[PDB]
């Protein structure tokens, strides 16, 4: 359920980076994928037109 | 009087302190500062001074008070503004024409200057009276008249004398009351050890409403008077206007502010906004600080002072219940009231729990919040009170990570649950109520039984609707908006009108400044009948853009529940609901 | 006949100690004592006249240091007065306390008279002979699907509740009290409160009077604004009390233990006040010991027809297994019962979370003769089943649901319909474990023969 | 490009899942766990001081 | 005889004490409580008092013994339960008529009413005896037959007289020893003290393995006869029910169960079922409580009886070891007596360390542990016992970082770590196989060479399996199991297979109580068979899913090779597991 | 390390002391210092720890008068595979160097399981290369330094954001990592890969890049030995 990670001042730092930097990805990657499907609709109408 | 022996820091030992009690307030050094004692050691015992101690030399006086930290009860209390230690602020500012609070200064927390008009009770000479007897009668204010005179809790025995009807002080004397010896003489006042829980003869189950006037907090998350709620009370999220609400809107009979360690800059604002309010009474308009005290109390305040805040306020709240008032507390920054805890806690020296938390806070917390709750009061006359604890839980609004937030959503009951992004998106009172929930519904349940039947059902109704609208757009954001069915159209629908109509209430505005339980009932009712009918036309299979073209009528007449003014009230308000319901069935009819 | 009571009539005076030496905290150092006692229970008179109970917790050469319940406020050097009682703490114990009310002290607080003493007993009472043991081996029916098919309560057992600060855990072991029986044929319930709330009080309390139970319980009821000290002893009396009716007098006794965590709370309160080991979360280091000699004064012994059930109810800080109160009381008691916070607020009741429950008297109590023969592996094969189901949802919320395979699938309708018909029950509805027994043979029979790989062949060909 | 463009939609959408249901909550549940070790290290050294 | 002047929890400061060895036993209070001293300042005596310490007052007498803390060994142990003092559980019981342990009680840790049968072994009158020889073997019971009367290490001499056979108790005497001209009288015990281990001639490399029974124990992780082992997990992981499981299937001569911090349920438990169990070794049905002894210390029990628990088992273990019988000590958990030795340490105010764990404890930890291992005994003739030292730490909160834990795993050789994922979900046993390690592999090669020569090639190809699908499952997690080929697709299901047949075994039916060696080999072969005819025959070309359709015969019942009861015998089951082989290439050879 | 001091100056010796289990000794001073009722550093140890293990440790080299030299290999127990806790931190201060053993890399098999990433030799710069042992020696360990510390980050990302973040050069560097912990950490005991052979076998694991990918080799000695 975590990660095995030896516990240090400098490893929650670098932790916390991670997990900003997972939330980052992870916003930009749903960005990404909700443009791709308006696109994606615009597309599948113009292979039934 | 003792002496001082050793200072370094806030921690004072004096020798020659023999007969000393611990937990027991002294006046230390010259300046008479006030301090309490956390241990003894044969003659000398260690002292925690509230003030600062810069300028104590050794062989300084300390004078031993004999009583624990105490709360000056009596009349006088009402509009009066304090401090944790119970000083007035008003009359210290008037005493010392300085912005600034001199060290050690001795105004009486009630002013001994006025003279209290006193009713005697039924207790006559030679009659036997015990503790929370009210012995007569004080007029004090317009919206709390009939200060109910006391008698200690602990004080017993049978009465000498007693005054006659008249103006009386708080310093000259009122009642005798020998007890195997004239040992005991009282007053128009008394004071209670602000650690001890002011006794009662029974602690009823709370079964009444907190009718807060918000139609969300008094419909969805109800409060029972004698309840203990919990609000995030962060900034910028509607904490003042759930303050407000229940200043002058709410069933209490009585208000006790405590801020226990807030922001200055905010302690100047509810300082500046308590004395503009103004409750309508059946008399005329009187302003809500006849029925509030305020214990005011900053960041540059003593520590201790900061952790008595809340204790003084419930010791307050306490005493007028066993009037038979019912008391709300509204508990600002209990989180700042554990942050003083643990810096006392600190400065003692014990080990730390939990985030550097002492390990009794969640004791401590605990046993203040069961403080609270209606219970009939001590002694003849058979009243009863309540007393109602609203805790704004943490600047750290509802994060788990904090052991006080994590202690205080374990204990209350009610969590209201403000939200910084519908403050920020203009809902209002902001209130998420996706995660506010409320554990008095059950209890509850016998008053609607009682009063207004329906309200439960048509509560666990609208929760419904609500889940099934956070569903349905979740639903909506995946896919398309027209892959929904005719139901969850409908239901998506009906819980935006309710949002915008019945959830969104403007406090600022006039009609819906308080919304009444009969009021927030109706409005409930004709929704709940407008959601029954959209559903059943669609369940007989006519097209939803259809009705809702044709019901147009019916939604701007349900979403104008609102903008009926309860000023009328009862069945003038009551019979308009009546023809609203039925136009809400005869135009979906049709 | 008995002998023991001829020692009764003596008289013992005791020692008013007016030399306090010092207050410090709970704790106050007394000097000039003439032979302290280690655990010598003294009763502390204050200047005000109010009489607090206090024991010896350390003695040094003519001093002691006395931890009182109540407090040390107000107490005084000068004027405080105390009686050294020259014993332990010891609780008064009789049948007459079925049916009565008792406070965090042991004093009554039903109105009614002190307790007709039948025999004094030390609280902290003593380690039971493991040789004097027996293994409970007699299945309790609850009437609960999740506590009587996945895990199984014996007799003797030590099972808790283990759940968090909203959930129904009052509810689910007031269920269990009201239906309680041998599953092949009473409990005289003993209910200890520590730091509960009055509304949970008063809910056990009508829930008992409702169910009929409270002719035949005691109630140790240490409500929150009670003094935190005495919730150590709360337990103790509670449990003595049990000890004397069940292995005494020849009864089957329910223990309800309930805020546990509050027990643990206190006990830190306790330890941090003096300068103690922190151990872990800042729980005494010794927070292993008490919690065991709390909870292993259940079970049955060899020669006497009673028994100790406990049911220590527990609120989880943070609705984790690993923080030191639960860890410990799962390393001490003989299982769990897990109500889950996930299962809650999907509208489940019971709300137990069968994966982290456990009962380690399931071994014993299931087989061909005290259950059904298929008992043991229907409950492992739906263990399986569960996980299997756990891991497919948390596959499907990954990955959607088509790249599940044909037994994720299964495992997804199983674990369905598992938490809302297995786990589900009424408040009142209690289920035979031959019932419950016949609806998880459904749930298996909605997977084929050959995917049940945990049942036996003979159980699979006699009962699939 | 229909194709293409589903294909990549699906990846997207995995990786998103993926993320917000496993890199998220095991991140946080490491981050729980390791301030819960330093506040125990401190709590020990605090222990240590005071004796 | 001393007095009390400090009493705080198990510790007991005693005054007027001047010349109090350390770590000497001193009879705290009027009631006779067992103490052990720690510390000495000046004439303060601060005592570990090994019994509940309620009670006792300042000025109470305290007697010093004048030895350390002595386990008392000799003939009667065999079958009886102790109290970490060496108390016996049975006749306290017997003695007090009641249910508790009282305070004080003084029963003789050996039986002195039985008598014993004496048969005279080759030391004759005149002949020079030294430590550990044995002159002579008593009939203990129907299993542990010819208990050797050792004479006692650092006693040495001619024997001046030995008495002839008979039935003596353990109060006669038994033989007389004359050394620098001072007879020394011998009888059939003698105590040793539990701090000092037993001296051996020299000890050696364990060869021989310590059959558990578990299949994933005998396979993945072996551990020798000698070797100390862990099994670190958290509670419900199933660290006692192996130990159990240890202590009744395995191949030791022997088993000191001890029980420190455990619950008494789970020693009666023990009391209850090992009666009824019954061995094959010695050429009959013995009963297992014949050849097992106990020592309890229940968790509600006095603290500081726990460290004297674990030296009580351990010198037991160590004395059978003498006597030259493959013994197995299992203490139930180390991290207990870590828990007892913390509270005693901060009973004493020493310094926190480790988590509040003492300093010293690492060290202790390693002491104990190297009390283990095979070993020549020290006196003629020549024999070689083993100690297989398995103790269950229980790490808080699940979680391997405790001090105990790493301590244990620095001075162990085997490491069952154990997943409570997989104590969850009832896959048992939860060994995690990933963190799981054997450091007895290498040198259980000489073994399996002997007996099943293919066995570490076989454990070699199923760890590569499981390490395989584990990284193949951390990637589907993510990436969906999509893009997986058919071998990955052959790994995952070949794992998922061998996780819930042959490395998961249920320790109370009838067919897994006990999986022997040769079951476990062949439940080897038949997976790893399985796997590679799976892979070859789709590297031939077939589809994997039309084949797994076609062969779920086989796979089922490679997946049903548990239920061969290993009661059919080893002919009998390998004759079942040959057919299965023959069953499994035919079927993959037809689709 | 008295009687390696003795060996090495006094009789012109050349000797390898190989204290084991420095972990243990502080543990024994830790034991010492709890009974002292001391002033603490980390983790319980003594604060005059370092001092301690600076003791020991400063006990190797070479002096100018004498023809013998102490080689000190310290083998060090991790308590919990933590270069964090005090003991590994301190004696990273005063010894010069490491050589990191991997836990990972056991499990995956590697022998010797040694992680070159922590582990690390001050005194490379100036033993190595230089005709010293050969021309490529350095540039070659500093471009598998890079190479797998590249692939060790770019396994990571594969693996947290699939393999579509990974390049081109990521892709080489996670083939790399494999074929180089498979073929050049691994090495069974009794096999003596003399300098030279590894350096080749480190060449043939460097000519899976392109020569332009190779970024820390000189170009004269790219040129000289791709
Ligand atoms: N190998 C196994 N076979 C059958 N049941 C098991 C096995 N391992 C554990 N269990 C179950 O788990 C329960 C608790 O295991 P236990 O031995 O108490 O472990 P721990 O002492 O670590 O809590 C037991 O009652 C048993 O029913
Ligand atoms: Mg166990």
């Amino acid at each position: 359920n975590r990660e095995q990670v030896f516990p240090t001042r400098m490893t929650l730092g670098l932790m916390k980076t991670k997990l900003k930097g997972a939330n980052q990805g992870y916003s930009l990657l749903k960005r990404k994928s909700e443009a791709l499907t308006k696109r994606f609709r615009d597309i599948t109408k113009r292979i039934d037109d | 009087y003792g002496a001082i022996y050793s200072v370094s820091g806030p921690v004072v030992i004096a020798e020659n302190m023999i007969g000393c009690a611990m937990y027991e307030l002294v006046k230390v050094g010259h300046d008479n500062l006030v301090g309490e004692v956390i241990r003894i050691d044969g003659d000398k015992a260690t002292i925690q001074v509230y003030e600062e101690t810069a300028g104590l030399t050794v062989g300084d006086p300390v004078l031993r008070t004999g009583k624990p930290l105490s709360v000056e009860l009596g009349p006088g209390l009402m509009e009066t503004i304090y401090d944790g230690i119970q000083r007035p602020l008003k009359a210290i500012k008037e005493e010392s024409q300085s912005i600034y609070i001199p060290r050690g200064i001795d105004t009486p927390a009630l002013d001994r200057t006025i003279k209290w008009q006193f009713t005697p009770g039924k207790f006559q000479v030679g009659d036997h009276i015990s503790g929370g007897d009210i012995y007569g009668s004080v007029f004090e204010n317009s919206l709390i008249s009939s200060h109910k005179i006391l008698l200690p809790p602990r004080s017993r025995g049978t009465i000498t004398w007693i005054a006659p009807a008249g103006e009386y002080t708080l310093d000259e004397k009122i009642l005798e009351v020998e007890f195997d010896g004239k040992k005991s003489d009282f007053t128009l006042y008394h004071t209670w050890p602000v650690r001890v829980p002011r006794p009662v003869t029974e602690k009823l189950s709370a079964d009444y409403p907190l009718l807060t006037g918000q139609r969300v907090l008094d419909a969805l998350f109800p409060c029972v008077q004698g309840g203990t709620t919990c609000i995030p009370g962060a900034f910028g999220c509607g904490k003042t206007v759930i303050s407000q609400s229940l200043s002058k809107y709410s069933n209490s009979d009585a208000i006790i502010y405590v801020g226990c360690g807030e922001r200055g800059n905010e302690m100047a604002e509810v300082l500046m906004e308590f004395p503009e309010l103004y409750t309508e009474m059946s008399g005329t308009k009187e302003p809500i600080m006849k029925r509030t005290t305020l214990v005011a109390n900053t960041s540059n305040m003593p520590v201790a002072a900061r952790e008595a805040s809340i204790y003084t306020g419930i010791t307050l709240a306490e005493y007028f219940r066993d009037q038979g008032k019912n008391v709300s507390m509204i508990a600002d920054s209990s989180s700042r009231w554990a942050e003083a805890l643990r810096e006392i806690s600190g400065r003692l020296g014990e080990m730390p729990a939990d985030q550097g938390f002492p390990a009794y806070l969640g004791a401590k917390l605990a046993s203040f919040y069961e403080r609270a709750g209606k219970a009939v009061a001590l002694g003849s006359p058979d009243r009863t009170g309540s007393v109602s604890i609203v805790a704004a839980v943490s600047p750290a609004g509802g994060d788990f990570s904090d052991p006080v937030t994590t202690a205080t959503l374990g204990i209350t009951q009610v969590f209201w649950g403000l939200d910084k992004k519908l403050a920020q998106r203009k809902h209002f009172p902001s209130i998420n109520t996706s995660v506010s929930y409320s554990k008095y519904t059950n209890v509850l349940n016998k008053f609607y039984d009682s009063n207004y039947p329906e309200f439960p059902v048509l509560r666990d109704r609208m929760k419904e609707i609500l889940s099934n609208a956070e569903e349905l757009e979740q639903v909506v954001q995946l896919v398309g908006k027209s892959a929904l069915s005719d139901s969850d159209k409908i239901t998506l629908d009906v819980a935006t009108l309710i949002k915008e109509d019945f959830l969104q209430q403007n406090g600022y505005s006039t009609y819906d400044a308080f919304c009444p339980i009969w009021k927030t009932f109706d409005m409930m009712r004709a929704f709940i009948s407008y959601h029954d009918e959209a559903q059943k036309a669609v369940a007989n299979g006519a097209n939803w853009s259809k009705l809702a073209d044709s019901t147009g009528d019916v939604k701007h007449a349900v979403s104008s529940s609102k903008f009926f003014e309860p000023s009328r009230g009862e069945k003038e308000v009551h019979g308009e609901f009546e023809k609203l319901l039925s136009t809400m069935q005869e135009r979906f009819a049709e | 006949n008995k002998k023991a009571v001829e020692q009764g009539f003596n008289v013992k005076p005791r020692l008013n100690y007016n030399t306090v030496s010092g207050v410090n905290g709970p704790l106050v150092i007394l000097e000039k004592v003439k032979f302290p006692r280690y655990n010598e229970i003294v009763n502390l008179t204050l200047p005000d006249g109010t009489v607090r109970q206090g024991q010896v917790l350390e003695i040094r050469g003519d001093r002691a240091i006395v931890q009182v319940f109540e407090g040390t406020s107000g107490i005084d050097v000068k004027k405080t007065t105390v009686e050294f009682t020259g014993e332990s703490l010891r609780i008064p114990v009789s049948e007459d306390m079925l049916g009565r009310i008792f406070d965090g002290s042991g004093r009554p607080i039903d109105n009614g008279p002190k307790v007709f003493a039948e025999d004094y007993l030390d609280i902290n009472g003593s380690p039971i002979n493991p040789y004097a043991r027996i293994y409970p081996e007699e299945m309790i029916s609850t009437g609960v699907s999740a506590i009587d098919t996945m895990n199984s309560i014996a007799r003797g057992q030590k099972i808790p509740i283990f759940s968090a600060s909203g959930l129904p855990h009052n509810e689910i072991a007031a269920q269990i009290c009201r239906q309680a029986g041998l599953v092949r044929p009473n409990f005289s319930i003993v209910f200890a409160a520590m730091g509960v709330n009055l509304e949970t009080a008063r809910f056990f309390k009508q829930d008992f009077e409702e169910n009929g139970s409270l002719e035949r319980t005691s109630l140790f009821l240490n409500l929150a604004n009670d003094p935190t000290i005495e919730r150590i002893i709360t337990p103790r009396l509670a449990l003595t009390t049990a000890e004397y009716l069940a292995y005494q007098t020849e009864r089957h006794v329910l223990t309800i233990l309930t805020d546990m965590s509050s027990y643990a709370d206190a006990l830190r309160e306790v330890s941090a006040a003096r300068e103690e080991v922190p151990g872990r979360r800042g729980y005494p280091g010794y927070m292993y010991t008490d919690l065991s000699t709390i909870y292993e004064r259940a079970g049955r012994v060899e020669g006497r027809n009673g028994s100790i059930t406990q049911i220590p109810i527990l609120t989880m800080p943070n609705d984790d297994i690993t923080h030191p109160i639960p860890d410990l009381t799962g390393y001490i008691t003989e299982g769990q019962i897990f109500v889950d916070r996930q299962l809650h607020n999907k509208g489940i009741y019971p709300p137990i979370n069968v994966l982290p429950s456990l009962s380690r008297l399931m071994k014993s109590a299931i087989g061909e003769g005290m259950t059904r023969k298929d008992h043991g592996d229907v409950s492992n094969q739906l263990y399986a089943k569960y996980a299997i189901g756990k891991d497919a949802a948390a596959m499907k919320a990954v990955v959607g649901e088509e790249a599940l395979s044909i037994e994720d699938k299964l495992s997804l309708e199983f674990l369905e319909k598992f938490e809302k018909t297995f786990i589900t029950q009424g408040a009142y509805e209690d289920r035979t474990v031959f019932e419950s027994l016949d609806q998880a043979w459904s749930l298996l029979r909605i997977y084929p023969k050959e995917m049940l790989n945990r049942i036996s062949p003979k159980i699979l060909d006699e009962f699939y | 490009a229909f194709i293409i463009l589903d294909e990549v939609i699906k990846v997207t959408n995995r990786r998103v899942n993926a993320i917000e249901h496993v890199i998220i909550p095991r991140t946080e549940n490491t981050i729980a766990y390791i301030n819960s070790e330093l506040d125990e290290l401190d709590r020990e050294e605090f222990y240590r001081l005071k004796k």
